[PDB]
RNA sequence: GUUAAGGAACUCGGCAAAAUGACCCCGUAACUUCGGGAGAAGGGGUGCUCUUUAGGGUUAACGCCCAGAAGAGCCGCAGUGAAUAGGCCCAAGCGACUGUUUAUCAAAAACACAGGUCUCUGCUAAACCGUAAGGUGAUGUAUAGGGGCUGACGCCUGCCCA
RNA sequence: GCCGUCGAAGGUGGGACAAAUGAUUGGGGUGAAGUCGUAACAAGGUAGCCGUAUCGGAAGGUGCGGCUGGAUCACC
RNA sequence: AUUAGCUAGUUGGUAAGGUAACGGCUUACCAAGGCAACGAUGCAUAGCCGACCUGAGAGGGUGAUCGGCCACACUGGAACUGAGACACGGUCCAGACUCCUACGGGAGGCAGCAGUAGGGAAUCUUCCGCAAUGGGCGAAAGCCUGACGGAGCAACGCCGCGUGAGUGAUGAAGGUCUUCGGAUCGUAAAACUCUGUUAUUAGGGAAGAACAUAUGUGUAAGUAACUGUGCACAUCUUGACGGUACCUAAUCAGAAAGCCACGGCUAACUACGUGCCAGCAGCCGCGGUAAUACGUAGGUGGCAAGCGUUAUCCGGAAUUAUUGGGCGUAAAGCGCGCGUAGGCGGUUUUUUAAGUCUGAUGUGAAAGCCCACGGCUCAACCGUGGAGGGUCAUUGGAAACUGGAAAACUUGAGUGCAGAAGAGGAAAGUGGAAUUCCAUGUGUAGCGGUGAAAUGCGCAGAGAUAUGGAGGAACACCAGUGGCGAAGGCGACUUUCUGGUCUGUAACUGACGCUGAUGUGCGAAAGCGUGGGGAUCAAACAGGAUUAGAUACCCUGGUAGUCCACGCCGUAAACGAUGAGUGCUAAGUGUUAGGGGGUUUCCGCCCCUUAGUGCUGCAGCUAACGCAUUAAGCACUCCGCCUGGGGAGUA
RNA sequence: UGGAGAGUUUGAUCCUGGCUCAGGAUGAACGCUGGCGGCGUGCCUAAUACAUGCAAGUCGAGCGA
């Protein structure tokens, strides 16, 4: 059946960018309400709402493009999927494209970016890349 | 494949085999050193003066020496160079490497330190054949 | 009846004799129709006296018969001390088996056999005994009766109808 | 000095696993094709192929099922 | 794992004995367990770590000198003394070997330091010696020290270093190439000029040696610096190597340089001899009358006191791929269901800290690689510092996800109710049309078969032709892209019994899931076993010709088999050549069974929503073909398999 | 801190795919040549019988004689 839907959200990030859609209506929860509101403060999405009912409330996504109708999000890569777990080192997590992107870690403090982990040296699960 | 399966059976890699079979292993002990390992070199003892041909399209003639090695087993050979001061049952040093387009011959008889000692007729390619010149 | 050293050298041939033999234990191969092989083979122990303890039935119970364990000890060359009681193993040949045969020179590899087929018989059946009457087959009726060949089981049974 | 428990080596016997070897024997690759036929690839001149039987010197041939990886006009 | 069971004092209590102690540690009655698909047991190969090798790293291969630990002493047991040996150089015994005795007996154990013998393609002096550091003994001088301080020998490995340079045009002699009308090496050589690291001449001559001993006068017991010390010095003393390391002064640039290659790769070309020959070869191969790819001289290139060849190992090889692959046709998706362990599991809040995170301590000893420096004249090596181990134990904080624990949630999955469509099975009847064989007539010389013909049945009345009755088997027309079952598959009709799927949803407890290594159950036909029944078609089989030859192909004949009941065997181009499960992303055009908006116009119509079913076609992916909402697209989970072609799905 | 490639199936291609070479190593052997100052490492194959040498003693302020 549907195992780990966190990848299925990040699948539909890639689906709408590829055929250049605008509106994305997926169900999401408080795990994923913590997810997409990272990149809105990083420059990938126009606006992220809040989930309506916190269980069955769909989180609508309106994607951000360029002025030339040029694509902002290049691609996405899961890292720690069910069957192989990846956890970050102290200061030794790797960089996305020599630092030009967001690597999403959910440390012992909550979902942060890989930039915010180098002020407190934490590890946590390296969930996805950009 | 799947990381579950890779735990249950690892990557048992590809075995290879020696290109030259009849040397370099612990063989068949029989309360003495009945047969042994020769990693680069050995002695020999000869059995036959050899004359043969290549077989593919080629039509030349070749001069091997079918021997019995110092570990009970049977191999062919070849004498590089010109001279042949060899007869049946004379000691010959060995060194490996097959000869292409001959159907079954195995190694090279070392022209330096054996009864195959020194080959005259060569003056420039020298240490591949064991020829001296003490002027230079 | 016994015999020194040797043990089939005897001889058509281990022919006759000699060894093995009971009960209680450990252990047992190839091969197969899964039952068998198997008592396979090769091995050990046994006598008398004395001390303790656990075992049925009979009986109110002393009493009586049935038994098995360890331990300690004694004696002889030898302890089922006399008589009675399998020698075993490897590989082939023919017949599957138990059976039966030449009373009185032949006990088998011959005869039977369970099974396979082939043919004949619609009932007052065919077949056989009897010149006939009468009977057997049968108070049975094609899953049953008489005859010819082969001889469990396994895999099979090839061409010729002048 | 003698008696007893435990105890290497030795002797006896039936097994178990590899290895060396053996009269003949059955396929296999290698060559160089001399010997006998053309079974595939064109509709290869009987369309091929996969299972499964039975026969023949030699590829192979026929039977019953499935497949197109079956030309013509793709078999209307 | 082409090895699945395994130990029996084995597993346990109890008892007393037993060694430094626990102890089936060895024995005795009872007791029914140990281990195991998470690899128990049994075979062949092996000393193991710190480190060495290669690599971008992750990893692969190795176990030598050098340190820590371990075992063993020609072979197999057993002891004794002492603080803590089953004792290498001791010891009693037993075995196979050497050799002597008076043949009664005894002796011998160089895997100590070397040297000889021996299988070998292969590894060295039978060297003086205790001065330094370390060890036994003694209160000290000292004593034995094959530990060791060092030398004798091999390019064995790395390092450093020379065989010289400054000056020195007329292409001097002269080689093979050439119109040899000529070039090349080549200021090279021939000379001229300095130098002497190195050495063909001997010698002064190490810091490495601090001490000990006492004696020079100090530490307390100084009573007593005699004693343990030598806490003034340790000063009448301690160097085989060593007339060494070093270094000056001399006739002399004079003794001191190779080796492999030179088509393409791959760094480096020319002229003849031989001319598919003597050869050569890492592959393409260059060789049938020279041939830039064979020997030769010239020429060049490489490295350099060293150059090539071999056998072996790692990289090249993303060619076992966790970092870093693949399955439609190229190697690779089980023939397909139910399914145990196992793997993975939606959402919510609250704890727990088991993973994960970071803090703290202790430890994973020297020595190597690296990060640095006085010095050996640099350097190889030494010296000091530095980084380098945890998948660990334990010692606090954090609660984000994965996980045990408390509570409710309803999209997934299941039932209830309302409804249809079916060749989905399994027993029992029943019906029609064609094939074959028997009964009679009318009837009669042909029926067949074919590229052509026959073999054969017929004239004894065959086929043709009619009624007749005997059997057995398939199931025309509907029938089509349709339907159904997980697959193999299932098409005449009626009846009793019997599974699953779907449409619409008010109901219902409330994650009850997906995948499945072994296990287990169905499997097209052919084939086999024991019984029935046997029309047609028909392997095997006999026949005629086609064929030089013919089971072949073609023709009339023909048995096992085909059908049923029962028990087996389980394979196929068992195919969509595409494993299952969930979500996802441009659209047009059919068709079948159902539901949504109409007076429901009836197979009129358009308007929609859901599930199977076919076609055409963007982005994307693909070697290309071609898929392309029923993906071969983007992702997640779990299972199966592949690693050149034969040998071979064989032994 | 730092990570290369070339050749070969066809008349000619793209792909899958093997095999082969260049490089680093050796307590290596063996082939030719030979100046060394200086530093290291030299039974890895029959566990094939081991001459001749030296490797465990010390204590004469134990105590005898
Ligand atoms: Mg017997
Ligand atoms: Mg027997
Ligand atoms: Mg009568
Ligand atoms: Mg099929
Ligand atoms: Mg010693
Ligand atoms: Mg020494
Ligand atoms: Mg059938």
């Amino acid at each position: 059946t549907m195992t780990d839907p966190i990848a299925d959200m990040l699948t539909r990030v890639r689906n709408a960018n590829m055929v250049r859609h605008e509106k994305l209506e997926l169900p999401a929860s408080n795990i994923k309400k913590e997810i997409a509101e990272i990149l809105k403060s990083e420059g990938f999405i126009k606006n992220v709402e809040y989930v309506e009912d916190d269980k069955q409330g769909v989180l609508r996504l309106f994607l951000k493009y360029g002025q030339n109708d040029e694509r902002v999000i290049t691609g996405l890569k899961r890292i720690s999927k069910p069957g192989l777990r990846v956890y970050a080192k102290a200061s030794e997590m790797p960089k996305v494209l020599n630092g030009l992107g967001i690597a999403l870690v959910s440390t012992s403090e909550g979902v942060i970016t890989d930039k915010e982990a180098r002020k407190r040296n934490v590890g946590g699960e390296i969930i996805a890349y950009v | 494949p799947t990381i579950n399966q890779l735990v249950r059976k690892p990557r048992q890699s590809k075995i290879k085999k020696s290109d030259s079979p009849a040397l370099n292993k612990g063989f068949n002990s029989k309360k003495k050193k009945f047969t042994d390992l020769n990693s680069p070199q050995a002695r020999g003892v000869c059995t036959r003066v050899g004359t043969m041909t290549p077989k593919k399209p080629n039509s030349a003639l070749r001069k091997y020496a079918r021997v019995r090695l110092s570990n009970n087993i049977e191999i062919n050979a070849y004498i590089p160079g010109i001279g042949h001061n060899l007869q049946e049952h004379s000691v010959v040093l060995v060194r490996g490497g097959r000869v292409k387009d001959l159907p079954g011959v195995r190694y090279h008889i070392v022209r330096g330190a054996l009864d195959t000692s020194g080959v005259d007729g060569r003056r420039q390619g020298r240490s591949l054949y064991g020829t001296k010149k003490p002027k230079n």
